[PDB]
């Protein structure tokens, strides 16, 4: 009887993660691998920890200012502040700065012509690139 | 960080006292007047006032307004504090029952004080006693005129207690209603209309109450068959905690029996369309005072099932609809907050914190004659009692 998880949403695109130092978190419509569109969110400590049930990874802060799957936990750079953004069912998954402040999860692509994955800039709030919805 | 909340859960300090039987408890004239002098204070509180009948009331469900918190959120997720079909519905619903009862207990404090009769003293300390009743709604003693419900909670207008001065005087029930001032502005349809709280209402949007007496004796065989499944048959927290992610799928569980029982003072199922008052709807229910009878029962069923199935606690379980200070799509565990209730060190409550309700400060009349045995003494000694009881 083991748990569904929950589908990480930016507009009708999800959050995939595949195995493998980090690996890039992409947001489309196609799911590379069994479960890796699947993601297990804990209360941890202040914050919350995100985990990908088909890659094993968890979403981490990483080398310049990017959101990557990391195979082994660490809880300085894999623990998340989850705000409601004020309208809809839509969040930000922020990163935890003491008095507020931290970068957020910013869908877009690398350069042009994809792919889009996360990467961490200031809050805008105002850009729908920063927006996540959580489905069940 | 800084300070979260203005008001603490901690509880009642002092020795452990029960939670008593509701037809016990009206026919002790302290633990009665006490009761109905404190919550005519609570009611009377602006509704401004986080220590108000009115707030405490409106943690459960509507106005969609943040308790208690010394400072306030950028962006507030609009909804109810209560969690239902989750994991989280029985062990929330514990700490959300204690806050209750220490604002009650805190208010009968200084009504005791007022007393200045010779028996000043015996006043004093029926107020540190005192606890929040249950009304037993899984008990039918085989009489089809039984209820389980005294005539001060459903029936009478006015209610004699003792004066201050030990003299006998009738006032405006506070248990029966909860008259509004003023109607929470956030209220639609109906509900924006009742200046009190209505119990089991009919098409003219009056309340039905004898037509509601009638539906608890009629169900109440039922209910006793149904209690003992539900405390009987679920041996794992999932089955018995929640009403399933289709609600309905665990047709056994506390909160399928206790949704019902919502049913029975809130809604007529025989209208069509339905016409719900204030207990037969989630938003709006916990404004009744009856609300607490009902939910110190469930605290108490709980408190039974835990005692025969000791060490089972709660499990791992999605999260589907965001509620106040739940994310949606998050895994709920025993870990997890229990928002809007702090600690005294400004931490959030967790079910951890709660699995034994004697840290609360209460216990039930049923745990009596098995005080001080071990975990498998009480749960054998208790699954005959239930036996007995509900069997
Ligand atoms: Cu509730
Ligand atoms: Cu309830
Ligand atoms: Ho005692
Ligand atoms: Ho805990
Ligand atoms: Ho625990």
């Amino acid at each position: 009887l083991d748990l569904p998880g929950t589908r990480i949403l930016n507009g009708a695109n999800w959050a995939n993660n595949s195995a493998t130092s980090g690996t890039l978190i992409i947001f489309d419509q196609s799911t590379p691998g069994q479960d890796a569109d699947r993601w297990l969110i804990h209360n941890y400590l202040d914050g919350y920890k995100i985990f990908n049930m088909g890659s094993n990874n968890w979403a981490s802060v990483s080398r310049g200012n990017t959101v990557l799957g990391v195979s082994e936990f660490d809880g300085q750079t894999c623990k998340w502040s989850i705000e409601y953004s004020g309208n809809g069912e839509e969040f930000w998954i922020r990163v935890p700065r003491e008095g507020g402040g931290g970068a957020v999860w910013t869908i877009k692509p690398a350069s042009s012509q994809g792919p889009t994955t996360v990467f961490l800039d200031l809050l805008k709030e105002t850009d729908p690139n920063q927006r996540i919805k959580f489905a069940v | 960080s800084d300070k979260k909340s203005l008001m603490p859960l901690v509880g009642i300090p002092g020795e452990i006292k029960n939670r008593l039987n509701i037809l016990d408890f009206v026919k002790n004239d302290k633990f009665f007047t006490l009761y109905v002098r404190a919550l005519q204070v609570l009611q009377a509180r602006d509704q401004s006032d986080y220590s108000s009948f009115f707030q405490l009331g409106g943690i459960h469900g509507l106005p969609y307004t943040e308790w208690a918190k010394a400072q306030p959120q950028l962006h507030l997720y609009k909804a109810n504090y209560c969690t239902h079909g989750t994991v989280l519905f029985p062990t929330w619903h514990r700490a959300y029952e204690s806050t209750w009862e220490q604002t009650l207990w805190e208010a009968a404090g200084t009504v005791a004080q007022r007393f200045t009769t010779s028996d000043q003293a015996e006043w004093i300390q029926a107020a540190k006693d005192l606890r929040q009743p249950f009304w037993d709604w899984g008990y039918w003693p085989n009489d089809p005129d039984f209820i389980g419900l005294p005539d001060q909670v459903i029936r009478d207008k006015q209610v004699e207690i003792t004066d201050y001065n030990g003299t006998k005087i009738e006032v405006e029930n506070p248990i029966l209603h909860y008259k509004f001032h003023p109607i929470e502005p956030t209220f639609e349809g109906d509900f924006a209309q009742w200046q009190t709280t209505m119990r089991y209402p009919d098409v003219q949007k009056q309340e039905n109450i004898e037509g509601m007496i009638a539906g608890i004796k009629a169900a109440a065989p039922g209910f006793r068959e149904w209690t003992f499944n539900m405390l009987t048959k679920n041996y794992t927290w999932e089955l018995f905690s929640n009403h399933g992610a289709v609600v309905g799928a665990h047709a056994n569980s506390l909160e399928m029996v206790h949704n019902t029982v919502h049913f029975l003072i809130g809604r007529d199922p025989t209208l069509d369309p339905l016409v719900p008052g204030h207990m037969g709807s989630v938003p709006h229910a916990a404004f009744d005072p009856i609300f607490w009878m009902h939910h110190c029962n469930v605290d108490r069923l709980l408190a039974l099932w835990q005692t025969m199935n000791y060490d089972v606690y709660v499990s791992e379980g999605m999260n589907r609809e965001a509620t106040m200070g739940l994310i949606p799509g998050q895994v709920l565990t025993e870990d997890s907050p229990l928002e809007p209730f702090y600690t005294k060190n400004q931490d959030p409550w967790q079910s951890d914190d709660l699995e034994d309700w004697e840290t609360l400060g209460f216990s039930y009349p049923d745990f009596d004659p098995v005080k001080g045995k071990s975990k498998e003494e009480k749960s054998v000694y208790i699954n005959d009692w239930v036996h007995k009881h509900y069997g």
